[PDB]
RNA sequence: AGGAUAGUGGCCUACCAUGGUUUCAACGGGUAACGGGGAAUAAGGGUUCGAUUCCGGAGAGGGAGCCUGAGAAACGGCUACCACAUCCAAGGAAGGCAGCAGGCGCGCAAAUUACCCAAUCCUAAUUCAGGGAGGUAGUGACAAUAAAUAACGAUACAGGGCCCAUUCGGGUCUUGUAAUUGGAAUGAGUACAAUGUAAAUACCUUAACGAGGAACAAUUGGAGGGCAAGUCUGGUGCCAGCAGCCGCGGUAAUUCCAGCUCCAAUAGCGUAUAUUAAAGUUGUUGCAGUUAAAAAGCUCGUAGUUGAACUUUGGGCCCGGUUGGCC
């Protein structure tokens, strides 16, 4: 409508930011960055609504602007910077390393990782082409391009970014029998080792998932994100490990463990 | 009968001042009425006393002289800055009173109009 | 009474992270007495009509009242 | 099959022959063609405002014998001359001619009340005095 | 029926009734305690049972 | 503009406003419990109607249903917790036969009377609205307090609000002041 | 095929072909029609509404044209015309509040020319600047939630429980009419202080004050039937009037005007209009068509709707899962 919109009203924000209906009128709009509008989360949301460190939106700039805050190696001094899937938030203060991963329910969790795990990240490649002067490059999901990759790396694989340089240290080939972390849709947060894949020449490919509890569900190709082999997760899985059991058994664990 | 409320309790203001000390400090105020005959020039005086100090200037009475020769009553150079009402300019006399306040350097004045006809005595 | 409290490591660090209105309630910083908000909006619009400094225009004013 | 069609592919006949039979109601007829908008001088409103032209001495219909003390009200937004009724025991003395009034209905959507011929509207307020409160003597009518 | 009619008695019956003063009665209870006084006159002490009960009898 | 604050009415009204068999029955509920209006009676029947909608919708479904067993156990346990539905009536067919009498019994106004702190059912209402007896530490001055089953034994006088401890009162102070001044010094 | 454009395209221009839509309702007209998420009603099926807190579109008096720039045919940008309209020493200059207030006018119909960025979030060479976005307060019976206007004793004569009842029965399980009275418990309000807030107001707190009826006094409708509550008293006398409907009014009007009593709802209630339920009086679920409104005079007849039976039915074994039975 006659130009790019700079505001984003409340109740137009996605559900996984968990913004309340009261206490304000406008929602934080993320800037241009590595991730999209719906699949990201700003730094103002991550501090005062998740960590509860800051209180007001002006006090968030006291943390981000000064020092000691960096995202994936670089500082990123911005209030509404979009930080989405597999973005390592490294705090120089308090020795805390963070990993943005989805919940079992499908919301961005406060997942604390060690110093050794925060050195690397995983990025799903989108496509591979030849750049200028015949140089191959792959495009990850966070916009990071990697010059001269392995020619064995094809579409819908993943890499292991060193976060000090742009080189690839490990790659996982897309195959049936890999731990796949679902990113998007109603099944957001589940894992479970692809049995087979339906071809569907013409778009919108479907992938069958059958996890360790024998729960069969179907996700699309845009939701598939491999995180390792059959077993042995290459990243630290959060609390719950993506099961999503029934709501009649959710109250069984909330009453026998803490209510009792 | 019961229509409204009525009390006998005066409410004191926030800044009370002395009444007898302000009258000596106040400006002298008058309220004078100008009576006379039908053709006596009582309104020509009202157009000249309201011409001197600050009320009307030469940028507003020279426009009235153009309307004086237009409507036929060219001899009424004065007596029209006080009364601006239809049927008064084409006939000459007023039909009702008007209150025009006046302010000078030392005192205070309030001049009002008065018709001279015997039919307009209850207006006077 | 359920409230909320903040305690710092020092006093000089407390002056830069606390807001400016809580320092007035506590006597740590004096409240500046500026003009009204609708008064600053009228002063700003009068500065928009003056292009430059304004002392150059005041020289034109003193030559107007003489002639 | 009771006259109506029961075909599985015959929803078009069952949705046109309803629309050919909705023109037999009263409520469906007054809404589309703008009968409340064009005629019935209140333009789709609940109340209005007018000026009293004269007072009426409308005799009540049979078997009753009374004079209902009506008035003639010319509206402002349309300019139509509409008879009006005073629903109290002697507020005709409380009203005069050439007065700003406030009108309302009877509760029958037009359709004059019966025993009062040719009158479809009543009088609530005259220049903002609330004639119900004058009949109970709560306030005073202004002089102008 | 007709249009021209008499207008001389616009509220004559009201202007000839004898205006009497309301009698100074004690105050009835308001709200909740009015429901207490209403509950007693229905089930605590029935006034009269002439087949069916009556809530406002006449002097006879 | 921010989000619309939603709101719904909590009472209803019958279709027949004038009924001899209904108005005599509803006035018995306002006499034995001390309600001031018919709206507080209609508020209970509106809350009683929303429970039959959560019961008749589930009795048309098949058993071993994760929608019937979840929402049904949540309907039974909430009524047992407030003390309305007894321990031996958890079969979910007994909440449809539940009446208006069992809801008004669990209100705080008649709970004071059945416990023995008020001398009458209307003396308890005056004890409610005048900052007296608390449920726990929290002082409640509203008669529509749904007293839970675990909160029944904790009903006691407040530390403030006299004949509760260590305070004579307000109007008793000036009564004792005029007695000691006129008779003494 | 060319031109144009960021790009596809009869988008535009040459040449050539004569097609394209339509009873499955084209085209034209009307809309007091922005569309949708939704709202009211509430067995089900439905009917009605959606200017408006969110999304998308359009517009800045009416149309048209263009500059800057990544993004505008932008109007708190410009130019022209038309319709309005402001200053003038009449030579000329300037203007678009369907932005926040506020004024006029139209109206049945709708608020302050207030305070501040302190939250919410956005823009800028960006922590510290700015924001009539937004927040706060005033106005406010649009609606919605919570519920003050009293509670408890004693006494006086009466009655209904009962132990013992031996001719004066008062005692305690006790309901009430009592124009003698008794101490209590309060809030509405006012008000130190604190808290709230950017600074205040209010709420939630809390010293000192604050019910004995002349109160800090609850109204709005109604009392023939529908429809709950009078055949009481006075006035009126087919008059005045009441009445959504049937109907009342000429001597004692159970519905008129009033008093008294009573009933319904209750800080709310009545009226008017629109709409829904009631309406199985729009009927797909679910109407009616001999005589109450209603099968064409009759047959042929396409579009539409509907359409006979029939082409793998049985039999014999081997593995578990899902509930429930015995334990
Ligand atoms: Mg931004
Ligand atoms: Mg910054
Ligand atoms: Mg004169
Ligand atoms: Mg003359
Ligand atoms: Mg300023
Ligand atoms: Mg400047
Ligand atoms: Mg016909
Ligand atoms: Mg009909
Ligand atoms: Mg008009
Ligand atoms: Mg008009
Ligand atoms: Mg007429
Ligand atoms: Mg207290
Ligand atoms: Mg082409
Ligand atoms: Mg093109
Ligand atoms: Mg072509
Ligand atoms: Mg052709
Ligand atoms: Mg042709
Ligand atoms: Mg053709
Ligand atoms: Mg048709
Ligand atoms: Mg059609
Ligand atoms: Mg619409
Ligand atoms: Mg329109
Ligand atoms: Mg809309
Ligand atoms: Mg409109
Ligand atoms: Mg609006
Ligand atoms: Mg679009
Ligand atoms: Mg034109
Ligand atoms: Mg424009
Ligand atoms: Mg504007
Ligand atoms: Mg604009
Ligand atoms: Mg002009
Ligand atoms: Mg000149
Ligand atoms: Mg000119
Ligand atoms: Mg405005
Ligand atoms: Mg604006
Ligand atoms: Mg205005
Ligand atoms: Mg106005
Ligand atoms: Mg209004
Ligand atoms: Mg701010
Ligand atoms: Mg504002
Ligand atoms: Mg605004
Ligand atoms: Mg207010
Ligand atoms: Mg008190
Ligand atoms: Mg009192
Ligand atoms: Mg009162
Ligand atoms: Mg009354
Ligand atoms: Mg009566
Ligand atoms: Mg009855
Ligand atoms: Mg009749
Ligand atoms: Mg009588
Ligand atoms: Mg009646
Ligand atoms: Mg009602
Ligand atoms: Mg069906
Ligand atoms: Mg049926
Ligand atoms: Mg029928
Ligand atoms: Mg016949
Ligand atoms: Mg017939
Ligand atoms: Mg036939
Ligand atoms: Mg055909
Ligand atoms: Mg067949
Ligand atoms: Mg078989």
């Amino acid at each position: 409508a006659r130009g790019p919109k700079k505001h984003l009203k409340r109740l137009a924000a996605p559900h996984h930011w968990l913004l309340d209906k009261l206490s304000g009128c406008y929602a934080p709009r993320p800037s241009a960055g590595p991730h999209k509008l719906r699949e990201s989360l700003p730094l103002i949301v991550f501090l005062r609504n998740r960590l509860k460190y800051a209180l007001n939106g002006r006090e968030v700039k006291a943390i981000l602007m000064q020092r000691h805050v960096k995202v994936d190696g670089k500082v990123r001094t911005d209030t509404t910077y979009p930080a989405g899937f597999m973005d390592v938030i490294t705090l120089d203060a308090t020795n805390e390393n963070f990993r943005l991963v989805y919940d079992v329910k499908g919301r961005f969790a406060v997942h604390r990782i060690t110093d050794e795990e925060a050195s690397y990240k995983l990025g799903k490649v989108k496509k591979v082409q030849l750049g200028k002067k015949g140089v191959p490059y792959v495009v990850t999901h966070d916009g990071r391009t990697i010059r001269y990759p392995d020619p064995n790396i094809k579409v819908n694989d993943t890499v292991k970014i060193d976060l000090a340089s742009g080189k690839i240290t490990d790659f996982i080939k897309f195959d049936a029998g890999k731990l796949v972390y679902v990113t998007g849709g109603r099944n957001l947060g589940r894992i479970g080792t692809i049995v087979h894949k339906e071809r569907h020449d013409g778009g919108f490919d479907l992938v069958h998932i059958k996890d360790s509890l024998d729960n069969t569900f179907v996700t699309r190709l845009n939701n598939v994100f491999v995180i390792g082999e059959q077993g042995k997760p290459y990243i630290s899985l959060p609390k719950g490990k993506g099961i999503k059991l029934s709501i009649a058994e959710e109250r069984d664990r909330r009453r026998a463990q803490q209510g009792l | 009968v019961q229509r409204y409320y009525k009390t006998t309790v005066p409410t004191k203001p926030k800044k009370p001042h002395d009444i007898s000390a302000f009258v000596k400090s106040a400006l002298p105020h008058l309220s004078f009425v100008v009576l006379g005959h039908v053709d006596a020039g009582k309104s020509t005086l009202m157009g000249r006393l309201l011409y001197d100090l600050n009320i009307v200037n030469q940028s507003q009475l020279r426009k009235l002289q153009r309307e004086s020769e237009t409507m036929g009553k060219s001899s009424f150079k004065f007596a029209w800055i006080m009364d601006q009402t239809n049927e008064e300019r084409e006939r000459g006399v007023t039909v009702s009173i008007c209150t025009s306040h006046f302010s000078t350097h030392r005192a205070n004045f309030t001049i009002v109009d008065a018709p001279g006809h015997r039919d307009f005595v209850p207006n006077a | 009474s359920v409230g909320f409290g903040l305690v710092y490591n020092s006093v000089a660090e407390a002056k830069k992270f606390e807001p400016t209105y809580r320092l007035v309630r506590y006597g740590l910083a004096e409240k500046v007495e500026k003009a009204s908000r609708q008064q600053r909006k009228q002063k700003k619009n009068r500065d928009k009509k003056i292009f430059g400094t304004g002392k150059r225009l005041a020289k034109k004013v003193a030559r107007r009242n003489a002639d | 099959g009771k006259g109506k069609p029961r075909g599985l592919n015959s929803a078009r006949k069952l949705r046109v022959h309803r629309r050919n039979n909705r023109w037999a109601e009263n409520n469906y007829k007054k809404r589309l063609l703008g009968t409340a908008f064009k005629s019935s001088p209140f333009g789709g409103s609940s109340h209005a405002k007018g000026i009293v032209l004269e007072k009426l001495g409308i005799e009540s219909k049979q078997p009753n014998s009374a004079i209902r003390k009506c008035v003639r009200v010319q509206l402002i937004k349309n300019g139509k001359k509409v008879t009006a009724f005073v629903p109290n025991d002697g507020c005709l003395n409380f009203v005069d001619e050439n007065d700003e009034v406030l009108l309302a209905g009877f509760g029958r959507k037009g359709k004059a009340k019966g025993d009062i011929p040719g009158v479809r509207f009543k009088v609530v307020k005259v220049s903002g005095v609330s004639l119900l409160a004058l009949w109970k003597e709560k306030k005073e009518k202004p002089r102008s | 029926a007709k249009v021209h009619g008499s207008l001389a008695r616009a509220g004559k019956v009201k202007s000839q009734t004898p205006k009497v003063e309301k009698t100074e009665k004690p105050k009835k209870p308001k709200g909740r305690a009015y429901k207490r006084l209403l509950y007693t006159r229905r089930f605590v002490n029935v006034t009269l049972v002439n087949g069916k009960r009556r809530m406002n009898p006449g002097p006879s | 503009p921010r989000a619309p604050r939603t709101y719904s009415k909590t009472y209803s009204t019958p279709k027949r406003p004038y009924e001899s068999s209904r108005l005599d029955a509803e006035l018995k509920l306002a006499g034995e419990f001390g309600l001031k209006n018919k709206k507080e009676i209609y508020r209970i029947s509106f809350q009683l109607s929303k429970i039959r909608r959560a019961a008749r919708d589930l009795l048309t479904r098949d058993e071993k249903d994760p929608k019937r067993l979840f929402e049904g156990n949540a309907l039974i346990r909430r009524l047992v917790r407030v003390g309305v539905l007894s321990e031996d009536k958890k079969k979910l067919d007994y909440v449809l036969a539940l009446k208006v009498e069992d809801f008004l019994e669990r209100r705080l106004q008649t709970q004071v009377y059945k416990l023995g702190l008020a001398k009458s059912v209307h003396h308890a209402r005056v004890l409610i609205t005048q900052r007296h007896i608390a449920v726990g530490k929290q002082i409640v001055n509203i008669p529509s307090f749904m007293v839970r089953l675990d909160s029944e034994k904790h009903i006691d006088f407040a530390p403030t609000s006299p004949f509760g401890g260590a305070r004579p009162g307000r109007v008793a102070r000036r009564n004792a002041a005029r007695k000691a001044e006129a008779s003494g010094e």
